[PDB]
């Protein structure tokens, strides 16, 4: 296709569509929040 | 010409999930993928790899729609205001505050998240009583904050010298208008843990408690435009959809049912978040027939 | 072994009092939920009361609530119940067995201990 | 309150016959029902709970079972300390409720 | 002026048009954004996080304690402890999870799952468990022979007191929907079982019996699609 | 090299806490306290900072768990708004930006069992649970060193359940393995700095999830102790001192 889309008609930079190219991913904060990090390999509390 | 390179990347790329990689067997010791130190707080890092023999697989399923941009950017309903002009309120005018915590469907995802901070698209779907849609005028003034509340049909405030009002009849489109962040702070907050203003909060009702004047965005004022009581009930329907958001500190989702407005009050008889077994063994599953 | 042994049985006149010890050794007393059983003549059995293992949640059932009181004294092992007003469908032997529906660790002690047996007799 | 009905009130048998006793519920209990047995002096001991498992120190002779809302607890082989009363516990409902006796004697 | 025909869609009001809207207030500028920590930006982040699965879900249960697998020494030899399905969106253990409600809002679900179990009790109990998952087409395993036959771990209590249970991903399909029961158990997941390998052994003035905390979680492989509303909190009026 | 170690000592201000049998250290959403930077900063007025006699390790209260314990939480400047030079630098001043480093201590024999769950909830709002009657009273939603017993702690007496707490920075004691959890909390707030008086960011949790279970002539009190420590902690807009 030719993908004519993603035009802002509006001085007003809040009137543009949704911001939907950028599918970033960063679960450490939640799923490892520790100080020190554990290899899968090892026993975790030695 | 440097705007058909930017024309051409306005498409949602596929981002695919994770791999699986081939694995063999392993026998040893001292290497022990499979233990965890739930104590930790931190979830397992196990992986498929080292549990079983795996093979590889390359995989193209996509993750798009899971970004909080695309849970979000979808309308739904956050309020009905009925203009009322028959029977007992011959008023042709209302002024509905701006609570977006009034429908299960829209808050029970809002409150996921703590902070939020977005742009949103407002459509308003009117009609009468009976889904019909004459070519009755209408007008939807915003009132934020401070500025005069209408008291009548006929009254100063809907001159709308620098009020956005839309004017609009029920025989056309639903009116849509884009509403940009409008908070003191850098984020809306969907819980409040502290008072509005300082002193002993001794009192019998503590209607204070979580009310933070940050997300309190106004009025809106809908009238009939008309010279007397038109005799006939107007409902309208305000969607937001969610545009531009970042979200902040995920929460659990609710699990009990909602009781008021702009508090967390639950009720004496908890209910259970899983279902009821007849015991701890018991599986709702007869799959097929024992070779055996 | 688990062993209770319940005290202070008697003949009380109607509308009255009467308190009913129970001796606990053997276990961690302040670990379990205690309650107290009736035996009606009928040999009908009936629950009176509970109590949490610490002392602060209870239970009684509406044919005995506001009447009777049911405490509980850990360092002395001791479980107690504290009648009131009481009257002749109260005259039943009664046991004080383990149980409770106040540990998130029951349903497994419950009703598997219990003691010998008072009698109470409410009548002129 | 879950009223629990023993079927047999009395049943007569004789040293080495399979009986049973079955206590039915009023509504859903689940896997929380016990069962007692008082002695003539007026002891109570616990046989089953939770309808299939034995309490530590019961000969194996005593077997509990669910097929719907019954509840029964079977007595495999009848030996001679073993005709005295049973009693059915039920403790899913606040109101925990038992039976009214399944008294069995000899013939 | 310009030729131009309108098209069927027109006046149409799609609740999932991603369009543009007249702004209301010309020359808005918002407060300046500053750094908040803690900011997600895809739900399959959340997914991953291991949330307590509700396995003692039995009728009369309440409170707390549903979130308890009790253990305890046992007469016998090769018995069951606990069972519980791992489909994430039936009703079951996996309501009280994060992933298990996250799948709620979607139809379809795809990837590997995480049940990690935690032993507390005693330092002096020992025990060994089987912990067993059962691919679709059986039912749930009459003994620990039938249970060993399918993807399972065993698990020896110890100083680390947590273990990993990786439900792998088999299936027909590439994807499985959230919804289950009916014809729609062609989307079956499993049945994951624990067995006694050996038995919880405590030495003299120890209790003898403890519990096991179940956590569900989703692996790096995860996926959901077809955006849908909850079957989970309903109204019968506005909050007001 | 890719373990933690079992012994941990935490040494800020003046205080020093030891632990023979530690776990981890939980840095909340993998972030640390840090000070306001200009970009980011309103007010105007320069702010205090009180290195070491603010931040430092309050040891405030003390709580007997038992079998029959539902729980217990705290919200975070509520807990130290009269206690040391914190609580007077947070009542002088109307502005006030700071985060912690709770550590908490439980303690038990190899023959006891349980294990606790210690949340760190940002914006923990106490609902009340109905049949005023609507809303919780100040003594439930502020309640100080000594903090509030839990009512339903099934629902964490905020309509959202237990078992999905541990989105929240968290961790166990667990009676086997450590006697203790640490979790360092940056500010968290949609502004940079705050009331002490009037908000509360943060609430501290503990909730037993497997009860304590013990056998007989075993220690039968077995308390849980709270010691919390600000990190980075400024105070802007001094004024008469103010106690809400
Ligand atoms: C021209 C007329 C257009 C009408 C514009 C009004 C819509 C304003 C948008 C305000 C909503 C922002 C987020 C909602 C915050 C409310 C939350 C709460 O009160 O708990």
């Amino acid at each position: 296709t030719i993908n004519f889309t993603n035009i802002n008609y509006y001085k007003d930079s809040y009137a543009a569509s949704a911001s939907r190219q950028d599918f970033a991913q960063d679960p450490a904060k939640f799923t490892r929040p520790v100080l020190d990090a554990i290899r899968e390999a090892a026993a975790p509390l030695q | 010409e440097s705007a058909v390179s930017a024309l051409a990347d306005t498409t949602i790329s596929r981002v695919t999930a994770a791999n699986t990689a081939a694995s063999t067997h392993s026998l040893g010791t001292g290497r022990v993928p499979a233990l965890q130190a739930a104590e930790t707080g931190a979830s397992s890092n196990s992986s498929d790899e080292n549990l079983i023999e795996t093979r590889c697989v390359m995989n193209r399923n996509g993750v798009n729609e899971a970004s909080v941009e695309h849970f979000y950017s979808r309308a739904g309903l956050v309020g009905v205001v009925e203009v009322k002009d028959s029977g007992t309120s011959l008023d042709g005018y209302t002024v509905w505050p701006i609570d977006v915590m009034g429908f299960v469907q829209q808050r029970r995802k809002l409150e996921l998240s703590t902070y939020m901070r977005f742009d949103a698209e407002f459509t308003f779907v009117s009609n009468l009583n009976n889904s019909t849609t004459p070519g009755m005028l209408l007008q939807y003034m915003y009132v934020p904050p401070g500025a005069p509340k209408p008291d009548s049909r006929k009254s100063y405030q809907w001159q709308t010298a620098t009020n956005p009002s839309v004017f609009a009849k029920l025989s056309d489109p639903p009116p849509q208008v884009s509403v940009p962040f409008m908070s003191p702070a850098t984020a809306y907050q969907w819980f409040y843990d502290g008072y509005p203003t300082f002193g002993e909060h001794k009192q019998a009702t503590n209607l204070q408690y979580g009310q933070c004047p940050n997300n309190m965005m106004g009025h809106f004022a809908i009238r009939t435009v008309s010279e007397s009581t038109t005799g006939k009930n107007i409902h309208v329907r305000v969607y937001m959809r969610i545009k531009h958001v970042r979200a902040w500190v995920p929460r659990p989702l609710r699990s009990q049912a909602y009781m008021v407005k702009n508090y967390p009050t639950y009720s004496q008889t908890i209910t259970n978040t899983a279902t009821d077994r007849a015991s701890i063994t018991t599986t709702d599953y007869e799959g097929g027939v024992p070779a055996s | 072994e688990v062993k209770l042994v319940e005290s202070g049985g008697g003949l009380v006149k109607p509308g009255g009092s009467l308190k009913l010890s129970c001796a606990a050794s053997g276990f961690a007393f302040s670990t379990y939920d205690m309650s107290w059983v009736r035996q009606t003549p009928e040999k009908r059995l009936e629950w009176v009361a509970t109590i949490s293992s610490g002392g602060s949640y209870t239970y009684y059932p509406d044919s005995v609530k506001g009447r009777f009181t049911i405490s509980r004294d850990n360092a002395r092992n001791t479980l107690y119940l504290q009648m009131s007003s009481l009257r002749s469908e109260d005259t039943a032997l009664y046991y004080c067995a383990r149980g409770g529906p106040y540990d998130y660790d029951g349903s497994f002690y419950t009703m598997d201990y219990w003691g010998q047996g008072t009698s109470v007799t409410v009548s002129s | 309150d879950i009223q629990m009905t023993q079927s047999p009130s009395s049943l007569s048998a004789s040293l080495g016959e399979r009986v049973s006793l079955t206590c039915r519920a009023s509504q859903d209990i689940g896997s929380r029902l016990n069962w007692l047995q008082q002695e003539p002096d007026g002891t109570i001991k616990r046989l089953i709970y939770a309808t299939s498992s034995l309490d530590s120190g019961v000969p194996k002779r005593f077997s509990g079972s669910r097929s719907g809302s019954y509840y029964s607890l079977t007595i495999s082989s009848l030996e001679s300390e073993d005709f005295v009363d049973y009693y059915c516990l039920q403790y899913a409902g606040f109101p925990w409720t038992f039976g009214g006796g399944t008294k069995l004697e000899i013939k | 002026g310009f030729p131009t025909e309108l098209k069927p869609g027109t006046n149409q009001f799609l609740t999932t048009d991603d369009g543009t809207s007249p702004p209301i207030l010309p020359g808005f500028e918002p407060t300046p954004l500053i750094h908040i920590p803690g900011e997600f930006t895809s739900l399959l982040d959340l997914c991953q996080v291991e949330t307590i699965l509700e396995v003692n879900n039995t009728t009369g249960t309440t409170g707390v304690s549903r979130l308890l697998i009790p253990v305890r020494a046992q007469n016998n030899v090769d018995q069951l402890c606990a069972s519980f399905q791992v489909d994430p969106g039936r009703n079951g253990p996996w309501q009280s999870t994060m992933v298990g409600q996250i799948c709620r809002y979607y139809t379809q679900w795809s990837g590997s799952l995480k049940v990690t179990f935690m032993f507390t009790g005693s330092f002096m109990a020992t025990g060994k468990m089987l912990i067993a998952y059962t691919p679709p087409g059986s039912a749930q395993p009459t003994t620990r022979e039938a249970a060993m036959l399918g993807t399972h771990i065993v698990w020896d209590f110890g100083l680390q007191s947590s273990v990993t249970l990786v439900i792998p991903w088999i299936s027909n399909t590439h994807f499985r929907a959230v919804k289950t029961g009916g014809v729609y158990d062609y989307y079956a997941t499993g049945i994951v079982t624990i067995w006694y390998q050996t038995n919880f052994v405590v030495p003299p003035d120890t209790p003898t019996e403890a519990n096991i905390i179940a956590l569900g979680a989703a692996q790096k492989n995860f996926t959901l699609k077809l955006c849908k509303d909850t079957d989970e909190i309903q109204q019968t009026a506005e909050y007001q | 090299c890719g373990y933690s170690d079992r012994v941990a000592q935490l040494t800020v201000g003046n205080s020093t806490i030891t632990t023979q049998e530690a776990a981890n250290i939980v840095l909340s959403y993998g972030e640390w306290p840090e000070y306001c930077p200009s970009t980011d900063a309103t007010a105007v007025d320069k702010p205090t900072r009180p290195d070491v006699s603010v931040n430092r390790f309050y040891t405030l209260s003390t709580k007997s768990w038992k079998t029959e314990s539902t729980g217990w939480y705290w919200k975070f400047p509520d807990v130290l708004n009269d206690t040391g030079v914190f609580g007077q630098n947070a009542q002088f001043h109307y502005l006030y930006r700071s985060g912690f480093c709770m550590h908490v201590q439980c303690n038990a024999s190899k023959f006891h069992q349980g294990a606790l769950l210690v949340a760190a909830i940002p914006e923990f709002v106490i609902a009340a649970s109905s049949p005023q009657g609507l809303y919780p009273d100040f003594a439930h939603t502020n309640p100080g060193k000594d903090g509030q017993e839990f009512r339903d702690p099934y629902v964490l007496d905020a309509g959202i359940p237990l078992s999905q707490a541990l989105i929240f920075p968290h961790q166990w004691i667990n009676l086997r393995t450590n006697n203790c959890a640490t979790i360092i909390m940056p500010y968290i707030n949609a502004l940079p700095f705050d009331s002490a008086l009037n908000h509360s960011n943060f609430g501290l949790v503990v909730i037993p999830i497997s009860p304590l279970k013990y056998c007989n002539g075993a220690t039968t009190e077995v308390p849980i102790t709270l010691t919390i420590a600000p990190l980075n902690s400024e105070f802007s807009g001094l004024r008469q001192a103010i106690k809400q």
